[PDB]
């Protein structure tokens, strides 16, 4: 017998870090945890874990962790450990009063909005998916629109560009089917540091032929392991994959009969699209915007677009294709990116390979591509290039948009987004009046071949709204849930402008749960200030941080600060039971190891008691709109006075209302929804989140299933369908109808996703039901079709070179654009266009042993010991014309802010070759802050620019202009 | 015995490895700074038994050979470290004849501890500056002797870290070498007859860590 784990109870768990959503086994003493590794049983790491995962003993049982609640009052140096009863009932106070004075019930055009503007809310990708949708609404029942977290600065632009193009804004594969591919491209992604047990996968793919290629402006632990490896400069994605795009059409490398079936390559767009110089048709310069109509696909007498199979008409999508990226030629791609013409092509040829039809390369992207004025573009470049080689729907192929924390998936799916509801229902604008006006705006298709899958949202806006207000027909109920103005660009209500807004004193109160802004939000001195202007900020998070503290950080003084600045410290992920949605949407329910430290509790304990404490306050006092807060399905969460993350998510799965038959099949009242298929809109069933319709049944908890059986046909790409569950409705591929021939035979038999006899389906389960070749392919795509050419993307139908807001050149050789035209910038903010004072690229990126802004890493001394401070990697050359020596102490300085660095002088980074002039980089990790530890440093956030991406408002954080100095 | 097969043809260098040792183990941090590296602890220590050591290799064209190496006691197959040890006094350095693994007592306190790492062909021993007790990787003996792998080989996710017999290891390292030969025409195995940390070497093992071999 092992001492240690002698006296100890075994529960499995899943890793609180990364969205490749690793298994634990937690030793708990029978009483604390006494040990954490890897579980054995996982189909995903097989009992591996990062320095990461590793080390959440040393999280979970780490003494600088929050015992009981603290409060600071406005102005005081101090803290004071208050009680919970204390804690929530203030807070309720704090919510009802900030409420009753702001509320909104019709707008200044006169429409119905019933919101509060006052409050805004940060968080959580890191709370469970059963407490992440019970907190937005909550946030919603109180009126709020100003509803953010980690998705916005992380994979935002991920959601429209795959969206527009696949018609999901999810990652299309999964972790285990990497190592069907035959080509892996590793392309604004580090995954052997960020997603370290993915690469069991990729060198698996690799141990059966599979060529590995990493594009990365530095040499990293992941280019180390790579067949290829290619530098780009930060910023020049687009004239790279537009490249690609050319090549594989001038060399006819593109798979002809996936093209011409499956993609909108035939769809013929309207005379009234043109590009010249930079500028798409319909370029409105005074508002910064483009009118898309402009962009509109010919119909035909029914509606549906017109197409030309033989491909010949010259407002076909593929020839208006051609034509676009005619100018990307490897001479000028070369000047642009740094890449030299002969590595260009090796990537191109080696890439272009997989467009064979028994071949599959994949895209492994994220924070590299997304966070950029251009991160739409940039991915709709990319999901445009594996549409022209077929690669979408395969074994081995899709577009694997790696997603960042455990459960952001989850959160985004939950809609801690301004501008989404759970399910990706959008949040009503102020014209959408009633719910029918609501349902209207959904665009219906004529084409009997075109599924057109969001034609049912009524059905799951009527079951989401029969969750929220049980005993309100969903058309009553839907006046409860507030608003945003029609008249104003989506932007307005994100992050970005929320701070820009914080920092003109027109917020009262934040609740910064479970994130820590003052380090994770660009521009971190704005963010730092503006939050000295709110009377109220509420931090729920396991260790006191720099967000909870930003009254005392580098030149703060309760001298000249009010906010009453509320603490609640919450469990981790190992002291609670709940579900996290991985990188493939496997919903994966994890059980409590140990009891709760120090007599703190989960976020959906916290969020209950605290919202319960407004139920009852509205109930005694008077206050405006207290409909929504009073009818609030809140009973159906619990279960013994406290959070039932089992209840909670039984109500997302859904359950009829009453006796039902939906689908040719009678249903019993009181019984769980078995899919969406059988949700319905005249209240019959509930449902939370339409996606979880089928995790949760009658068979019991689905996202529970430890069971790694597969058959043959399962077995030889590693579905694992019977392991925990994935919406939709467990379909492990996406848009696999695509991974067959129009008689229902796979491309690549050997690697058969899908496959059609006994007049059924076989392996994964089908996307989109039907017979083959009576479907389209792409379920959720109005036209059915993968868009090459996507119209609804606010910068163009085509991805477009346009250089970084902050760019070391002063002449775009594309076009006589240089920034993007309708890019999110704030008036009056500076920045450094080819400025003497900022000559260098600046980036910000991770290690593998610290966790985002290092809150939780920075606290753990087995992490601390391998990376103690932030440091400064620079070329051999830069350090050389900047005399600069290995491990000096460098000033990195922007427009924005400074800090102090470790200079690592590396052959890792090199001068791009930018038009046959070298530019240097600057490249910092953002793992650091002023509090923890000891000569630690601060965030590379004080460098980073308020401004980014037109489609989703995401910072610029990969790409702007620094100068660095020795000390 | 057993045998450990260390194909660093498949490490990432997550130092997923350095943590799990001092978490089974719950061995201290060191106190550690950025001097112009990723490599930290810089050396194995009294506290520290595994560490990654990171090596940037110069290549003909765009970006290096970056060479990493997870440091651990080869448990040799005849340890000289016992040797001279056991001039000074028996006991303070046994072998489990079951598993193979080499041990350090707490008697090493009362050796010549600079003998013993002088000794050692892979300059693995560390002295406590204290009580003068010598510490290193112990093969996690406990976990193996009770059905489990070592904390360090359990935890890598890349396939590097493999454990088993001796036979099924030496086999395998065989297989392995020809395999890994069609990307990396020179790699080598560390000393395969003496050791039972059989690492495979890309190249050069020396350009990993001047000690990688005897
Ligand atoms: N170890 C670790 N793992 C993590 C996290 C962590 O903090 N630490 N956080 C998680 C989260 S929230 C996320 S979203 C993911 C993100 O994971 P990644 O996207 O891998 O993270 P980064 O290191 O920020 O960026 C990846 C690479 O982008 C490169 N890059 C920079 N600018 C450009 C550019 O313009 N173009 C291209 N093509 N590449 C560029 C950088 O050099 C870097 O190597 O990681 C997740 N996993
Ligand atoms: N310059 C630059 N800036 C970046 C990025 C970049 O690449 N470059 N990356 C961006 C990206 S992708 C992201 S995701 C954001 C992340 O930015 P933030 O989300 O602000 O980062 P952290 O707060 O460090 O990490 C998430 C928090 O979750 C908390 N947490 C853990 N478990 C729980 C729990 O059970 N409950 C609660 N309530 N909290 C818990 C941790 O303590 C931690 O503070 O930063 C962005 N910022
Ligand atoms: S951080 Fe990611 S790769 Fe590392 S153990 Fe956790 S889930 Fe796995
Ligand atoms: S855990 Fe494996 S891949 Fe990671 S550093 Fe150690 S040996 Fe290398
Ligand atoms: S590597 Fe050195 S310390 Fe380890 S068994 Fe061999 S001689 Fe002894
Ligand atoms: S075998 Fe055990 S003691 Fe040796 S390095 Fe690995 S984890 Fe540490
Ligand atoms: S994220
Ligand atoms: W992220």
């Amino acid at each position: 017998e092992l001492q240690k784990l002698q006296w100890a109870k075994q529960t499995t768990s899943i890793c609180c870090y990364c969205a490749v959503g690793c298994g634990l086994i937690v030793h708990t003493a029978k009483g604390r945890a006494v040990n954490v590794e890897g579980d054995p049983d996982h189909p995903i790491n097989e009992g591996s874990l990062c320095p990461k995962g590793a080390s959440i003993f040393q999280l979970g049982e780490n003494d600088q962790r929050g015992t009981q609640p603290l409060y600071r009052a406005p102005f005081s140096d101090t803290w004071k450990p208050v009680t919970w009863d204390f804690a929530l009932t203030e807070i309720a106070k704090r919510i009802k009063k900030t409420r009753d004075a702001s509320f909104t019930e019709k707008n200044a055009a006169g429409d119905l909005v019933n919101r509060t503007e006052a409050i805004a809310s940060f968080g959580s990708a890191a709370m469970d998916n059963e407490e992440c949708w019970a907190y937005g609404n909550i946030l919603r029942s109180l009126g709020l629109v100003y509803i953010e977290h980690q998705a916005r600065i992380c994979h935002s632009p991920t959601v429209p560009a795959l969206a527009e193009s696949f018609g999901r804004g999810a990652m299309t594969n999964h972790w285990n089917d990497l190592a069907n591919s035959d080509c892996i491209l590793i392309m604004g992604s580090n995954a052997a540091e960020n997603h370290p047990i993915a690469f069991k996968w990729v060198l698996r793919a690799k141990d059966k032929g599979a060529t590995l290629i990493h594009v990365d402006p530095r040499f990293t632990r992941t280019s180390a392991r790579c067949d290829v490896y290619a530098p780009i400069r930060s910023g020049a994605d687009i004239p790279f994959l537009g490249g690609l795009i050319k090549y594989i059409l001038d060399n006819k490398l593109y798979f002809t009969d996936y093209v011409r079936e499956y993609t909108n390559a035939s769809l013929i767009v309207g005379e009234k699209f043109s590009f010249k110089d930079g500028l798409f048709s319909g370029y409105d310069a005074a508002n910064k915007k483009y009118d898309k109509s402009m962009w509109a696909f010919e119909l035909d007498a029914n509606g549906v677009p017109k197409r030309d199979p033989a491909l010949k008409h010259p407002r076909c999508v593929i020839n208006l294709l051609k034509k676009h990226y005619e100018r990307y030629n490897l001479d000028k791609v070369a000047a642009i990116t740094g890449t030299s013409k002969e590595q260009l092509q090796q990537v191109y040829k080696a890439y272009a390979a997989t467009g064979k039809p028994d071949k599959a390369g994949t895209i492994m992207y994220a924070m590299g591509w997304t966070q950029h004025s251009v991160g739409v573009q940039n991915i709709r470049a990319m999901a445009m290039i594996q549409l022209l080689l077929g690669n979408i729907g395969v074994a081995g192929g899709g577009v694997n948009a790696l997603r960042g924390e455990s459960n952001v998936q989850g959160s985004t799916d939950q809609g801690l987004l301004a501008h989404i509801w759970p399910g990706y229902n959008p949040v009503p604008n102020s014209k959408a009046a009633t719910l029918e006006l609501y349902n209207a705006a959904t665009p219906q298709s004529k084409d009997p071949m075109s599924v057109n899958w969001w034609q049912n949202r009524p059905k799951y806006v009527a079951s989401y709204l029969k969750a929220l207000y049980p005993d309100e027909e969903p058309a009553a109920a839907y006046d409860y849930l507030p608003r945003i103005d029609a008249g104003r660009k989506l932007t307005d209500y994100f992050w970005l402008n929320i701070f820009e807004k914080m920092d003109k004193g027109e917020f009262k109160g934040l609740f910064a749960w479970g994130m820590n802004p003052a380090c994770g939000g660009a521009n971190a001195n704005k963010n730092r200030k503006a939050m000295g202007k709110l009377e109220w900020l509420v931090n729920v998070n396991l260790f006191e941080n720099e967000t909870s503290s930003f009254w005392k950080g580098p030149g703060m003084n309760p001298a000249e600060i009010g906010t009453e600045v509320f603490f609640l410290p919450c469990c981790v992920s190992i002291e609670k039971e709940g579900s996290v949605a991985n990188s493939g949407r496997w919903m994966q329910w994890r059980y409590r190891g140990p009891k709760p430290y120090a007599e703190t509790k989960p976020d959906g304990d916290i969020m209950l008691d605290m919202f319960k404490k407004v139920r009852e306050l509205y109930a005694k006092e008077g206050g405006a709109y207290p409909a929504p807060i009073a009818k609030l399905n809140i009973a159906d969460w619990e279960e013994h006075n406290e959070f039932s993350p089992t209840k909670v998510a039984k109500l997302m799965n859904g359950y009829f209302l009453k006796d039902t038959e939906v689908g040719g099949k009678q249903f019993k009242k009181g019984q769980q929804v078995p899919s969406f298929a059988f949700l319905t809109a005249d209240g019959s069933t509930c449902s939370g989140n339409w996606l979880h319709a089928g995790s949760f049944t009658d068979a019991g908890n689905l996202m529970a299933r430890r069971d790694k059986t597969q058959t043959p046909e399962q077995a030889r790409i590693g579905l694992f369908p019977n392991w925990s569950f994935c919406w939709p409705v467990n379909r492990r591929i996406l848009y696999n109808r695509a991974s067959v021939d129009k008689t229902g035979k796979p491309w690549n038999p050997a690697k058969a996703v899908i496959e059609w006899k006994d007049g059924k389906w076989v392996g994964d389960v089908v996307d989109g039901g039907g017979d083959p070749g009576t479907k389209h392919p792409f379920i959720m795509q109005t036209h059915g079709f993968g868009a090459l050419y996507g119209p609804g993307r606010e910068e163009g139908p085509f991805p477009e070179h346009y250089e970084p807001l902050e760019c070391p050149v002063s002449k775009n050789p594309f076009s006589k654009q240089l920034h993007n035209p309708v890019a999110f910038q704030i008036e009056g903010e500076k920045k450094a266009v080819c400025d003497p004072r900022y000559p260098f690229i600046g980036t910000t990126y991770r290690v593998t042993e610290h966790w985002q802004t290092g809150l939780m890493t920075r606290r753990c001394a087995w992490l601390v010991e391998a990376e103690p401070q932030i440091f400064c990697e620079i070329s051999k050359e830069l350090a050389k014309l900047r005399g600069i020596g290995n491990g000096d102490t460098v000033k990195v300085s922007s427009l924005r802010g400074a800090l102090e660095a470790v200079a690592i002088v590396t052959e890792r980074i090199r001068p791009f070759k930018i038009e046959g002039v070298d530019v240097h980089m600057v490249g910092l990790p953002w793992h650091y802050g002023w509090m923890v530890p000891k000569n630690g440093g601060d965030t590379a956030n004080l460098l980073t620019p308020s401004a980014g991406d037109p489609n989703t408002g995401i910072p610029e954080t990969k790409a702007f202009m620094v100068d660095v100095r020795k000390v | 015995g057993k045998m450990f097969f260390v194909d660093l043809s498949r490490c990432t260098a997550c130092r997923g490895c350095q943590i799990a040792c001092k978490q089974w183990k719950n061995l201290p941090a060191e106190e550690t700074r950025n001097t112009g590296s990723h490599q930290n602890p810089p050396d194995l220590s009294y506290v520290t038994l595994k560490t990654v050591r990171f090596t940037e290799k110069s290549r003909k064209g765009p970006g290096i050979d970056w060479l990493f190496f997870p440091e651990q006691c080869r448990h040799c197959v005849e340890p000289p470290c016992k040797g001279q040890a056991d001039v000074d006094l028996e006991g303070a350095v046994v072998k489990d004849e079951t598993t193979g693994a080499v041990l350090f007592t707490e008697l090493t306190a009362k050796v010549d501890g600079e003998s013993v790492r002088s000794a050692c062909p892979y300059d693995i021993p560390r002295i406590d500056p204290v009580t003068k007790r010598l510490s290193k990787c112990d093969m996690c003996n406990d976990r193996v002797q009770n059905g489990l792998l070592p904390a360090c080989v359990k935890t890598c996710p890349t396939g590097t870290m493999n454990f088993g017999d001796e036979q099924e290891m030496l086999a395998l390292a065989e297989k392995r070498l020809a395999e890994v030969k069609k990307t990396y025409p020179g790699a080598v195995l560390g000393d395969p007859n003496d050791v039972r940390v059989v690492y495979l070497f890309t190249r050069d093992p020396k350009d990993f860590y001047e000690h990688a071999v005897a």
